[PDB]
């Protein structure tokens, strides 16, 4: 074919060709390509060649495929006239590769392709570069299109080798790089020269075909050369400053650079990662204040990278160093975004925040308007960052004064439309931190005043200092621009919405710690508002969660169900398995837990509760499951406090399993486990430091909530040492924080303790302080300013109201405490339904079922017992059968939750209706004892058992015995539970069998399913079946019929080994000499021993003991006389003889025939057994009593057993144990003839001799086991250095005995004295009082006590009774410590005369010998000194008998 | 005539001193700092370095 046929027959080849493709054909390729080889002889003719051979890889569609395709490379190497038709040829030899995707290739039939590819391109480029070619537009373009068309194939092939590749086929991919890096500089060069259009459209592919290319690797793990892949293009694109492609996505720029910053950061690199962000910024120069982000967040994240590999210096690279010449907008814009990704990491970088935070101040021109606003921005951001860590080092600026400087700043600039919002936002925030940095001022200036040491009234009016209208009234407006801000329901368009989150929740944490429990509610509606404008529904869950928890600490439980709900729905839409989640999980269970627990389903409550209590999520190490925890503790604390025939059996068995068996209990853990937080917060490797800051202002409010359970709960309890510890220890802090409204709650919680304890003037001394501080607090029926809106404020003002009135009682005034009452009574309504619409108009609802029931129902509750206590006095059948059955019906209404004002409100009645009627009282004391039972309020619970043992008796002999034995020393038995629970938690702590059975001994709740006195009786006749042998005990009880009363008749109970209790009721209320009349005579006696002590006239004030001693002698005589009379063989030993059971027999029918009711045999056992000492008078009044119709014949029948029972011998091995009333302890009983010769003890209640026992049975108790040693003694002589008297004659004989080591003179340490007590079988302590100073309470229950304590002080055996509360004193914490006998005196004693009681006892005992009983010879001892009634019959001892060993 | 001896009367109630165990005091300790303020990645980059085939 001649040249110009030639190339027509090229053109038709190729369409022959294409015709052959235009059908997918193959035969007619064939019939083409015999056409093609009649046409051999060409240029052409190479070119009809590679397309045959495209024609031939086409119908192969391996190791020849790979051959043939290198083969038409090397065939069109040599073409590229030729090189015109060897594209032709290509284009042909490309269709039959694009039909050849078989995805099975190899990195060598990809390089042959890369070979074939790279040979078009050089051919295409040249034909491209030709002149022609470029001169006409759309031919350039569609070489152009080809190449990149080319290239996409070819990056496919990679990408599809790079599917293919797999671990193995790692080094194949490894080949493949010299092609792709290749790939990128054609690519590049293609972009030269060319039209902004073509250019950006072209710059587009280029990017995505490196993108694809680059992420290839970099999905395998080969940065390197993923960054050689995309280093060009990421230089070129950073290099060319000027914006010459504005429409190039940022989309696709942004993944090659986002690629490369990995590739190097994944491999360190950090330096070259950062200029690559310098880089990449530089490219997105005139960009959007959006798409300059994502760079800024790999920025923070090379710099925190950075930092973990010590990379300093990074930090030390800055952005505004590095981008040096850039407008200052954008540059500021820059550092501010810089700021908030800082704000998102979680590794300590205060002091970057801090660093970027003076540039921008730096930066930021004051001049401009607009640059006031970046100034007032920028300061409360280092305002922010200074109440943290405050910087002494750099800026000279206070962090009080950077935020008042903002404020003005911010008072001076003036938006247009667009930005007031932004404006609200920031100006709300100044006000926040401004609160903030205020509040940690105040903080340091009590840290320094409290430092101030060198070598509380006024304190709390000057804490008040009228501050609290500054500081509050900059969060009440702060909440108000942040509702102006949101409640619109446009679009907020502020900075960031998580800072107004953020700021939100601290917020409401800061509202909760002031008190102002409505405006947290508000501020927390306002942030699940936001939250669901942020897609984050942990926030909302959080936020509903919260609102739930607000509202039940409110009253209305109905608007908590809502929000409950609210908070699964949000939960709904959350990851799961994410601790998120679970715990937002465990918070709606926990919440639904107590909603049930206040819609009275209890069961249901409590499943829920155990099922919360056993998961292994509550336990893992966080704060925010510590949190948890603590609300735990404060329900499993509510549902304890609930009677058991609310629940059920195993139900109440699982639930005191779990480790806290009283709310008393579970209080003290809530609030320990808050202070173990605190230690976390005010200080990790910062993985929990998401939440610390509104932690911080969480964990206070939770503390003085805690504190105000804990403090409302063991007052009402009668231990009031312990609530006022709590409430003086949130007093404190409270004046530390500088809150008014919880130190006025503390305070009127503080004078209510010291109401229980009859101290009128500290009561009103705080009464005075509460009303200063409420006067502060207003701002100055149905508003009374800010106390009215207020729910905490009316609840203050109330228990002012109520303590207020129990004062002006104490002292006796009537009219004006019953009016103040009467002011209680129409308070709590008015203030629930206030609280009520308050509610309802904040959360936006209709129609709240039911008024709240908060504090208000309590002490509502407790002024209608206040006001039913005082009708009593006042009995004129009147206002008292109109106020008790109001107050019943109330109390009534409200079943599981206020009991102890019920089981009160019942007591009342019963003794109202007291003066068939009998068994009405019975059952109503019932209702109420079965009300209290499970939590007693130790003064109720006596008047309550007392009055029910002597309704019911000798009719059901065991139950009168147990209500007797229930009556005495309530208070040391949750004393002692609450010791036992601490020392269970020290010993599981430093690494209890005997621990545990000792809990279920004093348990209140370890009691079996029944109906109202049948499972207390079996757990009794259980304990009656524990006594040890040759012990007997007498309960000796006061039953009292008024409470505040004294009372006359004396409950005896004895208590026996293997005999039925014998009780028996003595009516000493017309016997001339009363019982009341005994103790008003003692305290005569005690008060003119003191007022005689002064006068200095030797023969007066010897007269004057005397006289006392005579009065003392008189007195005990007539306890033994007049106060017991015929019934005091109770008190003496039983006859191990037979005789007295015999006579008892005959008796018994004998006298059932005379009339006696309820005969008993163990009565006249008992009253036998001492019939040697038996006087004619009282076997008189005995049978007179016993058998009132027939008794003369009663009586000489008794005459006759008695003359036939004449001669008798008590036993030898005996003892007795005497358990006293609060009131009855004072009197000397062990010094009464009959028990001189006796061995007599005291114990608090009769479960510590079965605790003595069950010590006794295991160990940790040597001397009441083993014996006292002579040796191994500490003592103490004149510590404070008065007496010296005392102090020669004792220091000559005490340093005489061997092995005693002790002071004399000086004050021992603590550390002596805990050794003494613990070391020692002997601590004799010859001085002021009972240790006290060195030795307290305190400190020896949390001791182990081995030794006998012979405290030979002035009352150091006695115990203070103040008000209708029990004896306290330290033998009560000596013998919860263990101390198996306690001597000490009872009243105030002298000095040499009991320094002469001292030397006798310890001259007879030590001395004896071994095995020498010591109450022996605390009695032998008892007639040496000269007054021997006086100062002799002081001496008591408590606990068991005691020998040298 | 026997010369006076002394009398130190003693209240067993001056003994107690209002003094919690020290797990549970919280007023003596220095509640000093405001330990800053995280805001979570809103963005999880996470989850933005994928793009799978040479999409056209």
């Amino acid at each position: 074919l001649s040249p110009q046929r030639a190339l027509c027959l090229l053109e038709l080849t190729l369409e022959h060709c294409r015709r052959f493709c235009w059908s997918r054909h193959h035969d007619k390729a064939i019939s083409a390509v015999e056409k093609a080889h009649s046409y051999l002889r060409t240029n052409l003719a190479p070119s009809l060649q590679l397309c045959q051979l495209g024609v031939k890889l086409l119908q192969v569609g391996p190791q020849a495929v790979a051959k043939l395709l290198i083969k038409a490379s090397a065939v069109l190497s040599k073409s590229m006239p030729p090189l015109r038709a060897l594209y032709e040829s290509c284009q042909f030899f490309l269709s039959g590769l694009e039909r050849g995707t078989k995805r099975r290739y190899r990195l060598d039939a990809i390089l042959s392709l890369f070979a074939f590819l790279g040979g078009y391109c050089s051919l295409l480029q040249q034909l491209r570069d030709d002149g022609v070619y470029g001169g006409s537009s759309k031919q350039q373009q569609s070489f152009l299109q080809m190449y990149f068309q080319g290239l996409h194939l070819y990056t496919v092939v990679v990408y599809d080798f790079a599917q293919g590749c797999q671990i193995v086929d790692l080094a194949d991919l490894t080949q493949l790089v010299d092609s792709c890096k290749s790939t990128v500089v054609w690519m590049l060069e293609a972009l030269e020269g060319l039209s902004g259009q073509e250019l950006t459209d072209h710059m587009g592919m280029t990017a995505s075909y490196t993108s694809n290319l680059a992420y290839s690797f970099y999905s395998h793990k080969l940065y390197a050369e993923a960054c050689a892949i995309s280093e060009p293009l990421c230089q070129h694109l950073g290099l060319v400053k000027p914006g010459t492609y504005p429409e190039v996505p940022p989309e696709k720029l942004h993944r090659c650079f986002r690629l490369q910053v990995e590739s190097l950061k994944k491999l360190g690199k950090q330096a070259q990662g950062c200029k690559m962000v310098i880089l990449w910024l530089a490219a997105l120069q005139p960009c959007s204040p959006e798409h300059m982000a994502e760079p800024v967040t790999f920025w923070v994240r090379v710099k925190m990278d950075a930092a973990r590999a010590g990379d300093k210096e990074l930090q030390l690279k800055t952005l505004r160093d590095s981008l040096s010449g850039w407008d200052p907008e954008t540059l500021a814009l820059l550092l501010r975004e810089e700021l908030q990704a800082y704000k998102a990491v979680r590794a300590d970088t205060g002091q970057e925040r801090f660093n970027i935070i003076c540039d921008l101040l730096e930066l930021s021109p004051e001049e401009t308007p607009a640059g006031a606003w970046a100034r007032a921005t920028h300061l409360v951001e280092l305002a922010q960052v200074l109440c943290y860590h405050d910087f002494t080092q750099q800026t000279n600026c206070s962090a009080l004064d950077a935020i008042r400087e903002a404020l003005q700043l911010l008072d001076s600039v003036r938006p247009e439309a667009q930005a007031r919002d932004q404006l609200l936002d920031d100006k709300a925030q100044a006000l926040l931190w401004l609160y903030i940095c205020t509040l940690e001022a105040k903080i340091q200036e009590g840290i320094e005043r409290d430092r101030r040491a060198q070598a509380f009234l006024y304190s709390n009016i000057a804490f008040n200092l009228a501050a609290d209208a500054a500081q509050s009234k900059c969060l009440d407006q702060a909440l108000a621009l942040w509702k102006e801000l949101l409640t619109k329901g446009q679009a907020p368009a502020v900075r960031c919405l998580q800072q107004t989150a953020a700021s939100l929740q601290i917020l409401a944490a800061l509202y909760q710690l002031v008190a102002k429990p409505m405006q947290a509610l508000e501020v927390l509606l306002l942030l699940r508002i936001v939250s669901e404008r942020l897609k984050d529904h942990s926030k909302a869950a959080g936020s509903s969660c919260h609102i739930t928890q607000l509202l039940l600490t409110l009253g209305c439980p109905s608007y908590a169900q809502l929000h409950l709900e609210e908070a699964a729905s949000s939960l709904k839409h959350l990851d799961q398995t994410t601790d998120t989640y679970l715990l937002l999980s465990l918070t709606c269970d926990l919440l639904r837990s107590q909603l049930y627990w206040t819609h009275q389903k209890v069961t249901k409550g409590v499943s829920l509760l155990l099922s919360v209590l056993r998961d292994p999520a509550l336990q893992k190490s966080s704060k925010a499951w510590y949190l948890l925890r603590v609300q735990v503790l404060q329900l499993v604390a509510a549902y304890l406090s609930l009677p058991s025939n609310n629940l059920s059996h195993s139900l109440w068995e699982q639930l005191c399993a779990q480790g806290w068996q009283t709310p008393e209990i579970a209080l003290i853990d809530s609030h320990k486990l808050l202070r173990s937080i605190i230690l976390l917060l005010m200080g990790t490797s910062f993985l929990d430091y998401g939440e610390n800051l509104v932690q911080k202002w969480q964990v206070l409010s939770e503390v003085l909530s805690c504190s105000e359970k804990l403090v409302c709960h063991l007052g009402r309890l009668g231990s009031v040492s312990e609530a006022k510890a709590f409430c003086l220890e949130a007093l404190k802090l409270t004046t530390k924080l500088q809150i008014p409204r919880q130190c006025a709650l503390f305070l009127v919680l503080k004078g209510e303790l010291e109401l229980a304890r009859n101290d009128i003037d500290l009561c009103q001394s705080d009464l005075q302080q509460v009303l200063f501080l409420l006067e502060s607090c207003t701002e100055f029926p149905t508003c009374d300013c800010s106390l009215c809106a207020s729910p905490v404020l009316t609840a203050v003002c109330l228990r002012w109201v109520l303590v207020t009135a129990g004062v002006r009682l104490a002292m006796g005034h009537q009219a004006q405490g019953l009016d103040l009452l009467q002011v209680v009574l129409k308070g709590c309504p008015e203030a629930a339904e206030r609280l009520t619409q308050a509610l309802q108009a904040s959360l936006n609802h209709k129609t709240p079922p039911s008024l709240v029931p908060s504090l208000l129902d309590e002490i509502l509750a407790q002024a209608y017992t206040l006001l039913a206590l005082e009708g009593l006095n006042q009995p004129s059948n009147e206002s008292l059968q109109k106020v008790l059955q109001s107050g019943l019906k109330f109390v009534a209404a409200r079943i599981p939750h206020l009991e102890p004002w019920r089981a009160s409100l019942l007591l009342i009645w019963a003794l109202t209706k007291l003066g068939s009627t009998l068994d009405s009282i019975c059952d109503s004391l019932s209702v109420a004892f079965r009300g209290i039972s499970h939590c007693p309020p130790s003064g109720l619970y006596a008047h309550l058992c007392r009055f029910l043992a002597l309704c019911l008796g000798h009719r059901d002999p065991y139950a009168t015995a147990f209500l007797v034995t229930e009556s005495v020393s309530i208070t040391c038995r949750h004393q002692l539970l609450t010791h036992l629970h601490r020392q269970l938690s020290k010993a599981q702590k430093h690494r209890d069998v005997p621990l545990a059975r000792i809990q279920r001994l004093f348990s209140f709740r370890a009691l079996e399913s029944g109906h109202f006195p049948q499972p207390e009786k079996e757990s009794f006749q259980e304990r009656l079946a524990l006594i040890p042998s040759g012990v007997t005990v007498c309960v000796l009880a006061l039953a009292t019929l008024q409470p505040g009363t004294v009372g006359n008749t004396l409950l005896l109970t004895r208590l026996e080994k293997d005999s039925p209790p014998v009780s028996v009721q003595i009516p000493t209320g017309q016997n001339k000499l009363h019982l009341r009349s005994v103790l008003n005579e003692f305290d005569a006696i005690q008060k003119a021993q003191k007022e005689n002590s002064s006068c200095t006239d030797k023969r007066e004030w010897w007269t004057g003991r005397l006289a006392l001693d005579h009065r003392m002698e008189v007195l005990i005589a007539s306890l033994e006389k007049s106060v017991l009379g015929c019934w005091k063989g109770l008190l003496l030993p039983s006859s191990e003889e037979p005789g007295p059971a015999q006579e008892a027999s005959r008796l018994q029918e004998l006298l059932q025939d005379c009339g006696w009711k309820y005969p008993d045999r163990t009565l006249l056992k008992i009253m036998l057994s001492g019939a040697g000492a038996l006087t004619p008078q009282d076997i008189q009044a005995l049978a007179y009593g016993l058998c009132p119709t027939q008794p003369e014949r009663a009586q000489e029948l008794l005459n006759e057993a008695v003359g036939r029972l004449q001669g008798l011998t008590v036993p030898s091995n005996s003892h007795l144990v005497l358990v006293l009333d609060k009131d009855l302890q004072k009197l000397p009983w062990e010094s009464m003839p009959s028990l001189q010769a006796l061995p007599v003890t005291r114990l608090p209640s009769f479960r510590f001799l079965l605790s003595y026992s069950i010590i006794k049975e295991y160990g940790a108790s040597p001397v009441l086991s083993q014996g006292v040693d002579p040796r191994s003694t500490f003592y103490v002589l004149n510590p404070h250095n008065n007496l010296s008297s005392t102090e020669e004659q004792f220091r000559a004989n005490f340093s005489s005995e061997a092995g005693w080591r002790g002071v004399v003179g000086e004050v021992p340490r603590p550390e002596q004295v805990q050794e003494a007590l613990t070391k020692h079988d002997l601590y004799i302590y010859a001085g002021h009082g009972a240790g006290a100073r060195f030795l307290d309470g305190q400190a020896v229950l949390r001791l182990s006590c081995r030794a006998v304590a012979l405290l030979f002080g002035c009352s150091s055996a006695a115990l203070a009774v103040h008000g209708n509360l029990e004896g306290a004193g330290i033998v009560l914490k000596y013998i919860m410590a263990g101390c198996p006998l306690f001597l000490g005196n009872l009243w105030d004693v002298t000095d040499r005369d009991i320094d002469r009681y001292t030397e006798a006892l310890l001259q007879g005992w030590l001395g004896a010998g071994p095995g020498a009983p010591l109450l022996y010879y605390v009695n032998q001892a008892r007639q040496a000194p000269r007054l021997k009634y006086l100062i002799g019959a002081a001496p008591i001892a408590y606990g068991l008998p005691v020998s040298l060993r | 005539y026997p010369e006076i001896e002394k009398f130190f009367p003693f209240n067993p109630l001056d003994f107690e001193s209002f003094d919690l165990p020290e797990e549970h005091q919280i007023a003596h300790l220095p509640l000093s700092g405001v330990p800053l303020m995280i805001l979570d990645e809103e963005r999880e980059l996470e989850k933005l370095f994928q793009l799978g085939p040479p999409s056209p």
